RNA sequence: AAAACUUUCAGCAACGGAUCUCUUGGCUCUCGCAUCGAUGAAGAACGCAGCGAAAUGCGAUACGUAAUGUGAAUUGCAGAAGAAUCAUCGAAUCUUUGAACGCACUGCGCCUUUGGGUUCUACCAAAGGCAUGCCUGUUUGAGUGUCAUU
RNA sequence: GCAGAUCUUGGUGGAAGUAGC
RNA sequence: AGAGCAUAGCUGUUGGGACCCGAAAGAUGGUGAACCAUCUAGUAGCUGGUUC
RNA sequence: UUUCAAUGGCCCGUCUUGAAACACGGACCAAGGAGUCUAGCAUCUAUGCGAGUGUUUGGGUGAUGAAAACCCAUCCGCGAA
RNA sequence: UUGACCUCAAAUCAGGUAGGACUACGCGCUGAACAAUAAGCGCAGGAAAAGAAAAUAACCAUGAUUCCCUCAGUAACGGUGAAGCGGGAAAAGCUCAAAUUUGAAAUCUGGCAACAUUUCUUUUGUUGUCCGAGUUGUAAUUUCAAGAAGCUGCUUUGAGUGUAGACGAUCGGUCUAAGUUCCUUGGAACAGGACGUCAGAGAGGGUGAGAACCCCGUCUUUGGUCGAUUGGAUAUGCCAUAUAAAGCGCUUUCGAAGAGUCGAGUUGUUUGCAGCUCUAAAUGGGUGGUCAUCUAAAGCUAAAUAUUGGCGAGAGACCGAUAGCGAACAAGUAGAGUGAUCGAAAGAUGAAAAGAACUUUGAAAAGAGAGUUAAAUA
C-alpha cells in the first residue's frame, strides 16, 4: 500500500496519472475474482480501494489548499472555504459587535468602573 | 401535578457552589452588597428593623458618597426610597459611614497622555 | 389498489386521487404529526434513522467546533 | 428507551462520555493574588474569609453559625469621622 | 373371578416449562451541560461489506480516507507487518430523495463555459449554474410625473 | 399468602382417531 | 392557681382512579354512514370476585 | 402406603331463601390476580418537651457517599387569653 | 432641451436572510367533552417569560422582576379562592421620543486598495479613498432618580498594542502498594488450614467456585508532569487625536415628558382582553385612603426559577424474563390493515466445543456400537 508521505511530494498531473492505473487494476481484479479469485484477490482489491482513496485524498487536499491560498485576504470566498460550525453560530453577533457600546457608556466605565475592594472584619 | 422536593439537598449544594464560584471571581470583596436598615410598612411590624433594597440619595449625600461612586464600591442606591424622618436618615448614614471605615479600595491604573 | 409509495417517507400511504400521503402529509412542506399519535410519533421521530449529520455535530461540540490542522 | 437513545445502544460507536463529576471540590481562587496564596482549598468561603480577617457579608447571616469550641443625635452621626479600622490579620495588613 | 378392559398405586420413559439461581435490560431519583437546517437538516430510498443470519458501520474515497495516539494485531473465516473489525479526531469525501430549489416527477429543459474528434463553423458530452418571498446596495430603462429650461 | 372473578397468559386432556375430507 | 405543641402508630371518616373486574358513550383530531388515535383509569346505588 | 371388612358420608363457591329449592360460576394444571399510596379531619395510645411547643422555606456545615448526620439567624403556625 | 428629484419596473447583477425538524420545560392563539382541560394552530431559547412602578400602603412607612415559605384554605365569592405585609434565594441597572451641532452631519452601510488578526489560510477587524444613506434628521447631549446652560475649585481619566510570569477554566497524553509461598478437596483454588505482605488502596469488575496482595482498576488525585486552546487580573515596554472628557459644588438663567390612546356607551370571549359607536386633558392623568402615592399609551436587561426532550454522569430498602419500557434477543422488528394506525412471541450446553472422529444399519432422516467431559441425570 502506497504511503501518504511520498504521495504528497509530487505534482497533480502525475498524481492523477496514478489514479487510472490503480482504477483499471482494481477493475481488472474484479474481472479475475468473478472468474475465480483467491483470498489474495480479495485483499488485493481491499488494499487497492484504500490505495485509491489515499491518493484521492491528497488530490482533494492539495486542490482545496490551492483554493485557500488563492482566496486568502479576499473579502468574499466560496462557501466551501468557509466555517461551518452550526447555522446559529454563523448568525450570532460577532464578538466585536457584541462589545460595541455608546459613547455614553464608554464614559461610564472610564470614570466609574467597578472597583476592587475588601471589607475589614 | 404533584411537585416533589427530591432535589432539595441538590439545590442546597448548587447554591453553595455558586457562592464559592462567585467568591473565586471577586476574591476579597464581600459576596453581598451592604443593605440599608428600614422599618416594615405596617402597624404590625413598624417596630422591627430589617434590611432594605438600597440607600437613598439623601443618605448618600450626607455620608459623602456620590450616587455614581456608590455603585462601584458595593453600595446599592434606591432612587425610590426617601427619608421622611431624621432617624431613618441617621440610622443608615451611620451604616454607610461604618462601611467606609472598614473598606479598602484598591487603586486603579489610569491612562495618562503625555501633554495636555 | 388505493395507495402507492411516497416520495418523502416511502411508506405505501400515498393516495392516488388526492395525491396526498396519509402518513407524512406529502406534498405539504410540514410533516404530518399529531399530539394524540404518541406511538406514531415514536415510529418516525429523530433517532429512527441514520442521524448522519447530527451525530457529527454532537461529536464536534466537545472542542468548540474547531477547524484547522494540528501542529 | 427512546429511539434516539436505543440507537446508540444498538450501535458500535462509543458514547461521548465526559468525566466531569467532581463534587465537594470548591472553586479555585483567582482575581487577587494575596487572597489566593493565603486561601486554603478545604475550608468554606465563610471559614476562609473569617480566617483572613475579611467580611463575607456586610449584613446579617440568615441562619446559625458554627460553634466548634466552647467560649471561655444627628450632629454626632453627620459631623463625626470614624477612625478607620485596625487590621486583624497579616493578610489584611498585606 | 385370571386375560382383555376399567380403576388405584409405584417405577421408568415422554410431554410441558413451573421453580430456583442470574442478568451488557428496564424503572425511578439526583447532578453537569447547551449543540439541527438552503454551507441542504430530521426522515425516506438505493447501494458498499471476500462470506457475514440479521443487525451494525459506511457512501462510488462506500463495515471508510487524512492526521494524531497507543504499538502488533485481525478472527466465525479471511486478510495486512505502523499492523488493528482499535482509540482519538481540527483535514478531505459524503449516491437518489426530503424544507428540496431549472421545469416536471417518469422525463423534458434553458443559458454559459470547457473540452471532444478517428465524425472539429456545428454537433455531442461533461462541468458550472438556473426556486420563491423579503432586506441593503449596483446597473439599466421607462413615466401619464415635479420642475429646471429666453 | 388464592380454588373460584362465563378471571389473564401458557401448557394439556376427555369428546376422538369421532365429525368428516 | 392555664395543658398544650410536635412526631410516630392504631382506628374511623372525607377527597382524589381509591379494593378489583365490570354499562351505550360523548367530545377533539385524523383515515378510506364506516374506520383509527387520544381525552379515559369518563360515568356503576348494580354484577361477579376479593388470597394465612 | 396399598387394600379389605364393619359403620357413616348428597358438590364446592356465590346469590337466593326461615330454610332449602334454586339459578348461577367450575374440563384440568402452572404462573399472575384485587382495601394501595397520598392530602385533610377526629378519637385513642406511645414518645419528647411543657405555658409553652414545632431544627429540615432557608442558612451554616459535613474530606472516611456529602441527597445522610450535625448545627440554628429571622419569622411564622398552634396554644396560653 | 440638456439636467436634477420623485416614482414605476427590470437584471441567470453583488451581498444576505426566511422556510423544515425537535418541542421535556417556555410564550402566544384557539377549544369541546368528561376548563385556559386534551386536541388544533403559531413562535423561541439554554432557559423562556417577567422586569427597573401610571407599584403597595395608611405605617416610625415600603421599593424592578422571578422563585420558595408564610399570609391561608384566610378575605372575597358562590365549593371555588387570592393578595399587601412578613421570612428566604438572588440582586443590576438602564436605553430612547419629546431641546438648534447650527461656529460648520460632528453619524452610518457598501465598493476598492493596503495593513492586520484567527478556535480558523475557514475568523474578525483597522486605515485610506470613492460611492451611497441621511437634514422628511444620522452622531454628541438628556430620560424626571432628573437634566440643560452658566459660574466655581476641588477630585478624576485608555474601546490602543506587545512581552513576561502567576492564578483559573477546557481538551488530550503520562506517572502509581502489596503472595499467586506450603498442606488438603476439586476438572479448575478464587475454598479450607498454615505462614506472610500492602493499606491515603479492604470500591467494583474480570479471571476454570467467596481474590485487598493474578489482572484492570481503587487510594494518593481537593495532584505531580507534558502539551494544546483559552478567561480575568498583575508587572512592564511602547503608543496615546488631552485645544479633550467627567463627578461634586454653587444659581439675578432654563427645564421639552409617548392619542383612535386614556376615558364613556354597548356587544362578545375568558376583572383583564376583543369588537363596534363616540372620543379627550395639562399640576394634567392613573390607582388608592381633601390627602397620599404613582407618571401609562416606546424599548432593553444577568442572577435566583423550570425542565418525562437533547449530550453525558452518578446512584437506588425499585423489577428480576407472564416482572420491569411494547421491546434484556433480528423490537417499533416480524406480522396485520386500502389507509390512518396496530404490533408481538422469543434470555441460560460446558471451565473449555473438547459440538460426538471411527465402524455399522438405512433411500434418507436418524439408529446402534463407540468416543469427549467432573457431569451427556449438560
Ligand atoms: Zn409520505
Amino acid at each position: 500500500a502506497l504511503k501518504t508521505f511520498e504521495l504528497r511530494k509530487q505534482s497533480q498531473e502525475n498524481l492523477a496519472e496514478q489514479l487510472q492505473e490503480l482504477r483499471q487494476e482494481l477493475a481488472s481484479l474484479r474481472v479475475q475474482k468473478i472468474a475465480g479469485g483467491s483470498g489474495s484477490k480479495l485483499s488485493k482489491i481491499k488494499t487497492t480501494r484504500k490505495d485509491i482513496a489515499r491518493i484521492l485524498t491528497v488530490i482533494n487536499e492539495s486542490n482545496r489548499l490551492a483554493a485557500r491560498e488563492a482566496y486568502k485576504n479576499k473579502k468574499y470566498i466560496p462557501l466551501d472555504l468557509r466555517q461551518k460550525k452550526t447555522r446559529a453560530i454563523r448568525r450570532a453577533l460577532t464578538p466585536y459587535e457584541q462589545s460595541r457600546k455608546t459613547l455614553k457608556q464608554i464614559k461610564k466605565e472610564r470614570y466609574f468602573p467597578l472597583r476592587k475592594y475588601a471589607l475589614k472584619a | 401535578y404533584v411537585k416533589t422536593w427530591f432535589n432539595q439537598p441538590g439545590r442546597k449544594l448548587r447554591r453553595r457552589q455558586a457562592r464559592q464560584t462567585k467568591a473565586a471571581k471577586i476574591a476579597p470583596r464581600p459576596v453581598e452588597a451592604i443593605r440599608p436598615a428600614v422599618k416594615p410598612p405596617t402597624i404590625r411590624y413598624n417596630m422591627k428593623v430589617r434590611a432594605g433594597r438600597g440607600f437613598t440619595l439623601e443618605e448618600l449625600k450626607a455620608a459623602g458618597v456620590s450616587r455614581r461612586v456608590a455603585s462601584t464600591i458595593g453600595i446599592p442606591v434606591d432612587h425610590r426610597r426617601r427619608n421622611r424622618s431624621e432617624e431613618s436618615l441617621q440610622r443608615n448614614v451611620e451604616r454607610i459611614k461604618v462601611y467606609l471605615a472598614h473598606l479598602i479600595v484598591f487603586p486603579r491604573k489610569a491612562g495618562q497622555p503625555k501633554k495636555g | 389498489k388505493s395507495h402507492t409509495i411516497c416520495r418523502r417517507c416511502g411508506k405505501r400511504s400515498f393516495h392516488i386521487q388526492k395525491s396526498t400521503c396519509a402518513c407524512c402529509g406529502y406534498p405539504a412542506a410540514k410533516t404530518r404529526s399529531y399530539n394524540w399519535g404518541a406511538k406514531a410519533k415514536r415510529r418516525r421521530t429523530t433517532g429512527t434513522g441514520r442521524m448522519s449529520y447530527l451525530k457529527k455535530v454532537h461529536r464536534s461540540f466537545k472542542n468548540g467546533f474547531r477547524s484547522g490542522k494540528p501542529a | 428507551a427512546n429511539p434516539r437513545q436505543r440507537n446508540k445502544q444498538r450501535s458500535g460507536k462509543p458514547r461521548l462520555t465526559r468525566r466531569n463529576a467532581n463534587k465537594k471540590a470548591k472553586a479555585k481562587i483567582y482575581g487577587n493574588f494575596v487572597i489566593q496564596q493565603n486561601w486554603d482549598k478545604h475550608a468554606t468561603l465563610r471559614q476562609n474569609y473569617a480566617r483572613l480577617g475579611l467580611l463575607a457579608t456586610p449584613n446579617y447571616v440568615t441562619g446559625g453559625v458554627e460553634k466548634l469550641y466552647p467560649d471561655p443625635t444627628l450632629d454626632d452621626v453627620l459631623d463625626k469621622e470614624i477612625s478607620i479600622a485596625p487590621a486583624k490579620t497579616e493578610v489584611v495588613r498585606q
